[PDB]
């Protein structure tokens, strides 16, 4: 179960540039195809998934790999505002990061009896740009090599 | 006025629980759960509570042993 | 031939004769054998039953008995003919003997007692008085295989051979395809390379008339047989088995789970047996004694089966034993020899006598059929209900205590599919208030209480909230015992929370009050056999049927409840009631916790916090 | 030594992370 009429959508999205009915659709349209369905991809991400469905250098795409593709955008689009619901949990100030002072607090509210040095600890080795903090990018990526979600 | 016309079913309140997850998760296909009343009654339309005494009874079924 | 209805169509093959009363017993062509107890003829039928027959169930009223070639060994290892037993039969069954059991049993009994296996000068020789049925084996590849053979591969030349130490339990199998099977013979009498040692039985030692009949079974026409002897719990089954080893007087060997057991033999062979300390040595991973003059030793499976290098001391010792010739080997908790790595000891060791005892043998992975060869035929097994008659036993009061699931966990229940669902129905919050009223009235009537949880979080967190001593895997054994200690003599502590380490690890105190929470899932023999050690009979209460209580906490609509069904299939076969109480009285009256339902919540949040990792 | 250190921070962080959640979740339908 992935979806039932949101797969319609991704159906138009590629029939859109396959008007000619060949059956693919160029890899450099895949930009906008995105965006056609609401996807707001980075050109480091585009470049990186450009390369990864056109390993062959064929530039073109069939509608198995480009559904797949969609459902998987459509899967960490909503991976990452589950995280940032939960990174504001975290961020109960707004201060756009998890300070100490916020970690603390969580910790303390659940009930967790995780030491003060522990905290720092989880959130240097968590800290990469070495702000004293974890950003909201930071936290993302942690949660990407996380164990599981 | 807005009326539905059913069987209202009386359980116990696990049973309850049991067809709240049977419609939450589509168990039991197209949602034929469609309001609950009380905390012991529910409104189910007839054409599946036939059905739905089945798959409560496999529940049973499954928490028991075969001789 | 089957009726509509699905029962056997027996009529036709048993001939009913008017001895309807007098004779107890109805002989079904399948095998099985059923018993009447009311019939005044039952204490003499009862005896041949057990003789011959292995007893499958044993109510109040009517016992059922099953017949194997196994039990038809034993019985002509006892010394009882084909007529003689046709006979008895005969004169018992209400209907005649249908002629495809009088087969059956002509079969077997002529097979027997013809292959004979004997251990001298550490060497196994196989030989019998008829050589052409030694010939005919011979053509077997399997048995080729097993027979020693010279170091060029020639094979070796009542002429006996000598055979494969490592191909030894292969051979038993393999009697079997043959219908050959091996006889356990010792000479008990005409042993002269193993000297006799200066052991003897105490005058405190009494031996009760099941077990001096089981030893006298065992000791068949004076000479030490080996096979496998079924005792309850707490019915002295050390002490038999310190008479056995007194009895044959020649070198003895016994194993056990633990270093408890280990001690707990010691113990018992010093409380019971003449053999001096210095005789008596532990081969243990702590306590080690000298190898040399060990008339007696006492070690563990594992310690044997060690397949990672040993210590240097060790290996020294494994040496000795394996040097040294043992006429009297002694097993505890055969169940879990059907084991690969435990059934290899077997193969290690070089022992001519070799007795097993435990308190069940119905193995959930049904590995018994090898076992009837690695050791041999059950030799005898006590009646639950008979003893709880006499007295030796408490007569237990089991009830399996219906808890149930809250709404909130029983949606969970219902969604999560996976492994993680134990948690969800073990830590149920009208579960656990049942548990406290039932410790709270047990204090008030000043009862043992011991609470036996499978799950390790389960447990903690019942004994944590309830404020009682809890005991897991590590447990160190220096505040276990102090635990131990402090529970029998302490009358402020009289409940202890215990892990899945109570069944063998170490000694379970004498209580009363026995609460199983958490299941293993399924393990119908091995939670029997922990209430039976953890239950013994109590004074006081002996007029009373109900002088131990076991109660069995269940989880409704669960598969919990499917568990408990398949694990109390084994107490029933032995006649025990088990009472469903859906409704606990005096729990109104009591104030428990978790009264307020956001109490519920708060342990479902903590539970839920408890992920699949635990 | 230190590569296990931090899988013990993972893991405290996926713990912390489905903490909240279940809290959340147990809100969602009691708050
Ligand atoms: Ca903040
Ligand atoms: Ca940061």
């Amino acid at each position: 179960e992935l979806t039932e009429e949101q797969k319609q959508e991704i159906r138009e999205a590629f029939d859109l540039f396959d008007a000619d009915g060949t059956g693919t659709i160029d890899v450099k349209e895949l930009k906008v195809a995105m965006r056609a369905l609401g996807f707001e991809p980075k050109k480091e991400e585009i470049k990186k998934m450009i390369s990864e469905i056109d390993k062959e250098g064929t530039g073109k795409m069939n509608f198995g790999d480009f559904l797949t593709v969609m459902t998987q955008k459509m899967s960490e689009k909503d991976t990452k505002e589950e995280i940032l619901k939960a990174f504001k949990l975290f961020d109960d100030d707004e201060t756009g990061k998890i300070s100490f002072k916020n970690l603390k607090r969580v910790a303390k509210e659940l009930g967790e009896n995780l030491t003060d040095e522990e905290l720092q600890e989880m959130i240097d080795e968590a800290d990469r740009d070495g702000d004293g903090e974890v950003s909201e990018q930071e936290f993302l990526r942690i949660m990407k090599k996380t164990s599981l979600y | 006025v807005n009326v539905l016309k059913g069987v209202l079913i009386e359980c116990d309140p696990a049973m309850k629980q049991f067809l709240l997850y049977l419609d939450e998760s589509n168990a039991l296909g197209k949602k034929f759960i469609i309001q609950d009343i009380d905390d012991t009654h529910v409104f189910v339309i007839a054409e599946l509570v036939n059905v739905l005494q089945e798959r409560v009874g496999e529940l049973m079924d499954q928490n028991a042993f075969s001789l | 031939k089957v009726d509509e209805y699905g029962a056997k169509d027996y009529r036709l093959q048993m001939p009913l004769k008017d001895d309807h009363t007098s004779r107890p017993l109805w002989v079904a062509p399948d095998g099985h054998i059923f018993l009447e107890a009311f019939s005044p003829v039952y204490k003499y039928a009862q005896d041949f039953l057990v003789a011959i027959a292995e007893p499958v169930c044993r109510p109040t009223h009517v016992h059922e008995y099953k017949l194997t070639a196994y039990s038809l060994y034993a019985a002509v290892s006892v010394g009882l003919q084909t007529s003689d037993i046709t006979e008895y039969l005969r004169k018992l069954s209400k209907t005649g003997v249908p002629d495809g059991i009088m087969q059956f049993i002509k079969l077997c009994t002529v097979s027997y007692g013809k292959v004979k296996l004997v251990l001298k000068h550490n060497r196994y020789f196989v030989e019998s008085c008829h050589p052409d049925v030694i010939q005919h084996l011979l053509q077997d590849p399997v048995i080729r295989e097993c027979r020693l053979r010279n170091s060029e591969g020639e094979a070796t030349e009542t002429v006996s051979f000598e055979v494969k130490q490592e191909m030894i339990e292969e051979l038993q199998k393999r009697c079997i395809h043959l219908e050959y099977p091996l006889l356990a013979e010792y000479d008990f009498r005409n042993d002269s390379v193993n000297p006799d040692i200066n052991i003897d039985l105490k005058p405190t030692a009494v031996l009760r008339p099941y077990q001096e009949k089981s030893l006298r079974k065992m000791f068949g026409n004076g000479r030490a047989r080996s096979g496998v002897i079924v005792l309850p719990c707490g019915a002295g089954k050390s002490l038999v088995g310190v008479t056995a080893a007194c009895t044959v007087r020649k070198r003895c060997l016994v194993l056990g789970n633990s270093a408890v057991s280990v001690e707990q033999w010691k113990a018992q062979f010093k409380m019971w047996s003449t053999i001096d300390d210095s005789q008596i040595c532990r081969f243990t991973s702590d306590a080690k004694d000298k190898p040399i003059g060990c008339s007696v030793a006492i070690s563990t499976y594992s310690m044997l089966g060690h397949t990672t290098k040993r210590s240097w001391e060790a290996e020294r010792v494994m040496e000795w034993l394996k040097t040294q010739e043992w006429g009297l080997m002694i097993l505890d908790e055969v169940h879990t020899i059907p084991a690969k790595m435990f059934r290899r000891v077997l193969t290690i060791v070089q022992a001519h006598c070799k007795l097993g005892l435990t308190a069940t043998l119905v193995r959930e992975d049904d590995k018994i059929v090898d076992l009837n060869f690695l050791i041999g035929p059950k030799l005898y097994e006590a009646n639950w209900m008979e003893l709880q008659n006499n007295g030796y036993i408490a007569k237990v009061q089991c009830a399996e205590v219906w808890c149930p699931m809250s709404p909130e966990f029983y949606r969970e229940y219902v969604a999560i599919k996976t492994k993680k669902r134990i948690l969800l129905y073990t830590m149920n919050p009208n579960k656990f208030r049942a548990c406290q009223f039932l410790i709270k009235f047990h204090e008030r009537r000043n009862d043992k209480i011991i609470v036996f949880a499978d799950n390790v979080f389960a447990l903690k967190e019942y004994a944590i909230r309830l404020n009682k001593p809890y005991i897991y895997g590590p447990t160190s054994q220096g505040e276990r015992m102090q635990i131990l200690q402090n529970f029998k003599h302490n009358p402020k502590i009289n409940t202890i929370f215990i892990s899945k380490v109570g069944d063998t690890s170490f000694d379970l105190p004498e209580a009363n009050v026995l609460i199983q929470i958490s299941s293993h899932g399924g393990s119908r023999r091995q939670e029997a056999q922990r209430l039976g050690r953890v239950l013994r009979a109590k004074k006081g209460m002996v007029a009373e049927e109900y002088n131990a209580f076991f109660y069995s906490l269940v989880s409704q609509d669960t598969q919990e409840m499917a568990y408990s069904t398949k694990r109390q299939r084994f107490l029933v076969d032995q006649g025990y009631s088990f009472k469903v109480i859906t409704k606990l009285a005096g729990m109104e009256e009591e104030d428990l916790a978790f009264s307020t339902k956001e109490e519920q919540q708060q342990l479902l949040q903590k539970v839920l916090a408890a992920t699949d990792l635990d | 030594e230190k590569e296990k250190k931090e899988k013990r921070a993972l893991g405290n962080w996926k713990l912390l992370a489905k903490g909240l959640l279940i809290r959340e979740r147990l809100k969602r339908r009691y708050g």
